[PDB]
């Protein structure tokens, strides 16, 4: 079959586009009025109520649009419109840091139908978006190069969608957790790849499969980059009981939307955050997750890290190949950004069994008290681990030690020769004592 | 090497230079076989006219001369090899 | 299914290995004992006869081996063996330019079979010389990192294979025309494709498609720089009669190999001549191969023209990205460095019909006479063309102009007031006279 529309050209269900086994089914994209893709303008001289723009250049000529600026599309997927406060969150974190063209993409006409067809007229919803930016780049003269597109699930599609039209010279796509049913498998003529942009950063929020745990997330890589906060599968702060997921403090569609696909959603949450956030999500190549956890691959690699989210487009090693994939942990609640480092304690004192605990100090501020290690204290052992801090210290300039729960009315001591605080950064920066301390008592350390 | 046919690409087999496209015939010794090649250019070896009508070093291009050897023994030994040259 | 070979692991016939719709056929490989994959070492210390090694550091550390050197596999394809002179060539020429392990990699018990069959065998191809790099890596200490393998058709994947296995860390993969027919499709984990090696330069000398024209050779991109030489489809130098190819100068062998799979073949071909040519094969971007005929898109951008072939490793903007397809134009016979130059003539004499024709001269050497333009010739038209000159003539001194096929009795003359002449360098030389001349007559233009 196909169907061509006045603006946006044919639409053929050959395949790859169906019949293909991860896409059997032969069905069409709908009429460019029923998606009904609407351009939602927002500015910094207009956050917080949209203008709206249509391809039509007389219109973006007489709005808020400015082309001294830099443009970032919104597009939402499946079930959502373009108006649900998230997509305007990333405008207003955008405006804190930066100034720029923030269009929300709404098609939440096209997108409340079935899956199927809903994953269909994302071609309409790419080719919509593909066309805006071919009359702002040949009409306007707005280059292709100054676009960003993110999408969200089905929405991630899209943004490949316009991105394959346009001859993949958009500067950047992102893809918040790219919708994983009749899109994983697939040719790159269907889903989000490499090719659809200058450079396609993928954030897997929800990987691991929908059978039989329900991820609506992709496990394939996609894009260069190819960021799995938490390990990609389970999202932290969202195994919540029903009642504390649905009346969260973000008000009670929040915590049904995270009720429903919570794990699917944080991509965006981490993508908000991000952007106030230039250092809290650095990421690090492993060659797993479970090695990650397992605390045999930290610092940052000599090149940097990526930043997960808005700043993987200032990663050096960035273009330099396909499907680089990096670890990162990240909160369980609205400030999500971390900050990884390695300590080793050595101690001092006599054998008793219980945890012990460091906190850092620096000169930007300091931290909670992390554990690193719990079992039979005893001297001379140094024992390790590395802890998502919730606090970027900064430059240490002391650290402290305590130890709990075995105490005789012996009043045991336990205490920490030197430790040794690792950043991602590389340094190593080592604190010392000769003193011990009994339990629930704050050792400082200084340097040595 | 039979070739017994017109207007033949470089490389091809010919028995002589008129069938080439070129309009040279060469092989690099007596008993090798001659396949079409190209007139040789400006400052590299030529042979002048043969009868023989295919040669062990080509004709130059247009507007050049092959400037050596023009006696007796090389025009039935097939050897007149001259350097082309302007004028 | 399943099989297990001792040093080999296990192989699956599960998609996306087999089933899949481009690879339909459920068939294993065979044992590691039918493929019989050898591995003929040669050596600067030992051209022209091989020894052998097996994976066993002993017989690599009481060999010509050296692990002070660098290390090129060359793989060969479907119905070829590891001994057949073209493998020998690249080993030879690589010895002139440079020291080196060549490393032939004969698997003619494997490749000899069917089709699907030898397609199938090359996992073994490439799990044999994946765990010689292994045994290489962590027997002997030679880092992946000084690892090239070059293979041709079926062997480019066989690359992949190793490349793959070995979490690709192996330098450099080179893909003499991929073979298409299942591979061409078919994930990452079948094919080679960019994952495979920190480097992966594709020549593309028989692309378009199995049907109807037969090309063995892969349309598809893979691999970070991709060249397509002659514009991919048809190697000049594969038309000839039936008996002129057959009967080619290297003996009647390699006529018969270029009378059965000529275009397909040229790819090694023209990568063994770029080994001596360092600068013979510049290649170009554009939006097309026939854009590039029409002279649209010349001199090499400013950060270089990736060399294709032996140096493509050396290209700036390498791994900077995937598929950077380039197009440059070759000989058609074994020679076939070319050296891309732009001329433009500018017209003095009066109305004539005919061609025009430069030649160029600089402290290198000197050119072939290249057509430029041929018409209605008359006074201060200027006219250009690029050509691909089979001489480097360096930095020019001087050019002349010649034209011919109209004169009358009367004699016109024509000339040339000036004629630019720019280098893929993107330099720009001028030259000028007031003279003109008649038909079949050299004028020397000098620099003004
Ligand atoms: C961006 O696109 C081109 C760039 O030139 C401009 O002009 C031509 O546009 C067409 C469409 O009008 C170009 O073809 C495109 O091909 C892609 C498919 O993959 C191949 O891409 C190249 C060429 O084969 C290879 O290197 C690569 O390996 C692949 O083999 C797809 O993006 C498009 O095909 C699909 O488009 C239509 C309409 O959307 C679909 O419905 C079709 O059925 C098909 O699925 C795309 O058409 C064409 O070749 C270009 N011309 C030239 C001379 O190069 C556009 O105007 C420009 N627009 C922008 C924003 O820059
Ligand atoms: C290469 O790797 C390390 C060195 O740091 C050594 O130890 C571990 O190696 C294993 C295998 O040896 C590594 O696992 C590999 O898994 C990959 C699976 O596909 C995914 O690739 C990564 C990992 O999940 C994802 O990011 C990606 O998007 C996919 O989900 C495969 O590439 C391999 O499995 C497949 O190939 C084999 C290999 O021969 C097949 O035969 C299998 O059946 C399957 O198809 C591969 O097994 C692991 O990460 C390493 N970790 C660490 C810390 O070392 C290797 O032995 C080493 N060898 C060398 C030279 O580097
Ligand atoms: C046609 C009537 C409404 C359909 C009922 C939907 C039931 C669950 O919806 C929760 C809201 O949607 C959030 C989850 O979206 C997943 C896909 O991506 C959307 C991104 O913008
Ligand atoms: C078509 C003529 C009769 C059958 C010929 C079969 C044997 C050809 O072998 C001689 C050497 O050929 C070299 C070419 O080998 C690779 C061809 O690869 C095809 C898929 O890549
Ligand atoms: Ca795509
Ligand atoms: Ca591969």
């Amino acid at each position: 079959s196909e169907v061509c529309f006045p603006r946006l050209g044919c639409f053929s269900d050959d395949a790859p586009w169906a019949g293909i086994v991860q896409r059997p089914l032969k069905i069409l994209p709908w009429s460019p009025k029923d998606v009904d893709t609407r351009f939602l303008l927002y500015t910094n001289q207009n956050q917080n109520n949209y203008q709206e723009l249509v391809a039509d250049p007389s219109t973006i000529t007489n709005s808020n649009f400015r082309m001294d600026r830099k443009t970032r599309f919104i597009i939402h997927g499946f079930i959502d419109k373009g108006e649900e406060d998230w997509l305007s969150n990333i405008c207003k974190n955008l405006f804190k840091v930066e100034s720029v063209n923030c269009i929300c993409v709404d098609w939440k006409g096209g997108s409340r139908t079935g899956y199927t067809q809903a994953s269909q007229n994302i071609r309409i919803v790419g080719a919509e978006v593909a066309y805006f930016v071919e009359v702002l780049k040949s009409s306007l003269g707005y280059s292709p190069s100054n676009v960003h597109v993110i999408g969200h699930s089905l929405g991630s599609h899209a943004a490949g969608e316009a991105g394959r039209r346009t001859n993949g010279t958009i500067e950047r796509i992102t893809g918040l957790d790219p919708a994983e049913p009749c899109f994983q498998g697939t040719p790159e003529l269907v889903r989000l790849d490499p090719s659809d942009a200058k450079f396609v950063d993928v954030i897997h929020t929800d990987a691991a499969p929908i059978i039989p745990n329900l991820g609506f997330g992709m496990s394939q890589t996609v894009g260069h980059l190819d960021f799995f906060p938490n390990g990609g599968k389970q999202m932290p702060g969202c195994q919540k009981n029903i009642l504390s997921q649905i009346v969260d403090i973000d008000g009670i569609w929040e915590g049904t939307r995270d009720f429903v696909a919570c794990n699917h959603l944080r991509s965006y949450k981490y993508y908000a955050d991000s952007i106030l956030n230039p250092d809290g999500f650095a990421g690090f190549p492993c060659d797993s997750y479970n090695v990650f956890t397992a605390n045999k691959c930290f610092p940052c690699p000599s090149e940097g890290c990526p930043q997960m989210g808005h700043y993987a487009d200032r990663f050096p090693g960035k273009t330099n190949g396909v499907s680089q994939v990096f670890y990162l942990n990240t909160g369980d609640a609205s400030n999500f950004a971390r900050w990884r480092y390695k300590v080793s304690v050595t101690l001092s004192g006599k054998k008793v069994t219980g945890h012990i605990l460091v906190s850092l100090f620096g000169n930007e501020g300091n931290s909670r008290q992390y554990e690193i290690y719990k079992g039979t204290l005893q001297p001379d052992n140094t024992h390790s681990d590395e802890f998502d801090s919730d606090v970027e210290v900064g430059d240490l300039q002391k650290v402290k030690f305590i130890w709990y729960n075995v105490i005789n009315p012996t009043l045991p001591r336990v205490g920490a020769s030197k430790i040794t605080v690792e950043r991602n950064d590389g340094k190593v920066y080592d604190f010392c004592s000769q003193e011990t301390v009994r339990e629930e008592v704050l050792l400082t350390l200084n340097p040595c | 090497p039979r070739g017994i046919i017109i207007n033949l690409d470089e490389g091809e087999l010919c028995l002589n230079s008129a069938q080439c496209k070129s309009n040279c015939c060469q092989h690099d010794t007596i008993l090798s076989l001659s396949r079409c090649a190209l007139k040789a250019r400006e400052n590299s070896e030529c042979s002048a006219f043969t009868l023989y009508g295919v040669y062990y070093k080509c004709p130059c291009e247009r507007g050049l001369t092959c400037e050596g050897d023009k006696s007796l023994v090389g025009s039935i030994t097939n050897t007149n090899f001259g350097i082309c040259h302007n004028v």
